[PDB]
């Protein structure tokens, strides 16, 4: 029916640790469209983090997260993931779930946003 | 044969509308992450014809260079050869460009009627194509050139 | 081998229903005509306004209009309606990595 | 008017062959190292160089009429642009195998053919060249 | 920010006249469809086979065919001819610096 | 009848200089961009440098920026590659290449010239 994307994997985490995000989807055939992750940094604006092919074979990453972040998906459960390893004080942002319109690189629908904060204290 | 080209249309048209559909949902900008890509004679004819579309002149433009390469026009018999070709764009007749345009019309027929129609209209459109091609001498015109393999 | 950077302008806009208003989105490098516009509201979900510089997305009102050459783009809301009060982001989809803009807030004056 | 389309072709065609050549040798990909017209009819040459919503219970009558219209004699906007493209292939391929540059003598050949075979009047009856971008 | 690196596979291939065969060329970053293929022979000069992923170069036989999305490309020789035994290199022409592949040598089986 | 022939190769000690030269025929030289590509014994195939048709614009790869200089004499139908302060990583077979048109793939290639860098 109606398209909806819901994220859940937000938390407060220490620097250098790991954290895996999860985005649930409904309202469309999940195994037919490419998904992506976008984050809203307190200073560095809006950043595209990663995108993944419909079947998950091909993945694109941005330079600042290449090697640390891993994007994945489980088409059986209509869910995509974002495994953030070796977190940094710059990875703290609001992470949004986004669906590519078709085979293009702009996004039909978005998620509501999940909060990830990387900090030791203060 | 006129009867052979009639039935070869079934695979040529279906292979045409399939690849015509794969390019109408291509990217607009940089393409999203795509999975790696990892086919009879009439099935491949539909693929080679699947490009172009409304820019049928791209077939005419290429047919210009190849025609300018075949007869190799000069300046002695140019005005006779020039007006003859220019008139061939508007005269009644059948050329390979107009046949592909007929296929593209079937694509817009099968597609645009599926949206506003009660059923999926793939089988009923090949019927519309075979009936029209066989009648208006298109099947005979194609057959006398060797067949779809052209 | 640098990244395209989108500069949105202005950052803050104050208008009233009926007025006209425009937002500029400039790119450091050429992006052809592949610029998308998004509409972000506090409560609701983000909406796709335009793509490819000028093509309206299914459901976008006709009062929205986008113009853009290669590195200079403009979004234009003609007859401003109360529903057209949100935050607007431009994103180029001409090359990877995809790049958004800082944002433009359209507030009520 | 037939008078408007007749001479406006000179600007539309000269701008058509220029932009048609500018894209035939473009940078299919990234460009190699390279070393370092805003009128209505001047832009029309560039725009070309680059409805009834059918139903079900009475479709077959409207379908076979249109399908036959692809082969019949007549004038549509596609054939007019195709005629322009032929002038491009004429001016280009004859410049290569010709002693001189044949742009002025070819625009005459194009206008004469349009004026004769009622093509120029057909364009005029649609409003003029400005009627193609719809 | 980094350079695209083309990974050709396999490195060594042995086939016979008449058979069909394909060679894969992968890119680290997106190169859209801008991949060229070259044919290198021991005696003769290197020839341009394809460009833009699928466009045959003037003079290339019809048995050559290339398909490729964005980071995954394939060269395909349909009906293998005895003259078609050489080393093949893929090169991206989507951004500078231009990058070639390691190479694939096609010997006689 | 296009043919490209390079000639400026030799065996040289590291840090020295060496100037390559590529002669062209079969086309209007002053209308197409030229390039240099090298085949490294280990580092595969590398595009080295390209030059505009008139020579005003030159592109270099990062590893050769500052040391290699590409030039051309359209009057002499010849392009050059001035390699200064050669390194043990610059030894390869250097090929002459012609851009197809305004694109970045290559119509015809040279026969190949051998440049070897070694401290003895």
């Amino acid at each position: 029916s109606e398209v909806e994307l819901v994220e859940s994997g937000g938390d407060l985490v220490q620097p250098g640790r790991s954290l895996k995000l999860s985005c649930a989807a409904s309202g469309f055939t999940f195994s037919n469209l490419a998904m992506a992750w976008v984050r809203q940094t307190p200073t560095k604006g809006l950043e595209w983090v990663a995108s993944i092919s419909p079947a998950g074979i091909t993945t694109y990453y941005r330079d600042s997260v290449k090697g640390r972040f891993t994007i994945s998906r489980d088409n059986a459960r209509n869910t995509q993931y974002l495994q953030m390893d070796s977190l940094r004080s710059e990875d703290t942002a609001t992470y949004y779930c986004a669906r590519h319109t078709g085979k293009s690189s702009f996004f039909d629908y978005w998620g509501q946003g999940v909060m990830v904060t990387v900090s030791s204290g203060s | 044969s006129e009867e052979q080209v009639a039935q070869d249309t079934e695979e040529v048209f279906r292979s045409y509308v399939f690849y015509r559909h794969q390019q109408e949902q291509e990217a607009e900008g940089v393409a999203a992450p795509a999975d790696p890509e990892m086919s009879s004679t009439m099935g491949q004819v539909g693929r080679q014809l699947a490009i172009i579309g409304d820019d049928i002149n791209r077939r005419y433009d290429s047919e210009f260079q190849t025609m300018l390469q075949h007869a190799q026009p000069t300046a002695e018999n140019a005005y006779e050869y020039f007006t003859k070709i220019a008139t061939s764009l508007f005269e009644s007749g059948i050329n390979w460009g107009r046949v592909v345009a007929l296929l593209g019309f079937g694509y817009r027929l099968a597609l645009h009627v599926y949206q506003h129609g009660l059923t999926g209209f793939l089988g009923q459109v090949t019927r519309f194509v075979v009936d029209f091609m066989l009648h208006h001498s298109i099947a005979r015109w194609i057959a006398q050139r060797g067949g779809w393999v052209a | 081998g640098s990244d395209v950077q989108m500069t949105q302008s202005p950052s803050y806009l104050a208008a009233s229903p009926g007025e006209s208003v425009s937002i500029s989105c400039k790119a450091t490098e050429n992006i052809n005509t592949y610029l998308a516009w998004y509409q972000a509201k506090p409560g609701k979900t983000t909406k796709l306004l335009l793509y490819s510089g000028s093509t309206l997305q299914s459901g976008t009102p006709s009062r929205f209009s986008g113009s853009g050459s290669g590195t200079d783009f403009t979004l234009t809301i003609s007859s401003l309606e109360p529903e057209d009060f949100a935050v607007y982001y431009c994103q180029q989809h001409n090359e990877y990595p995809l790049t958004f803009g800082s944002g433009t807030k359209l507030e009520i004056k």
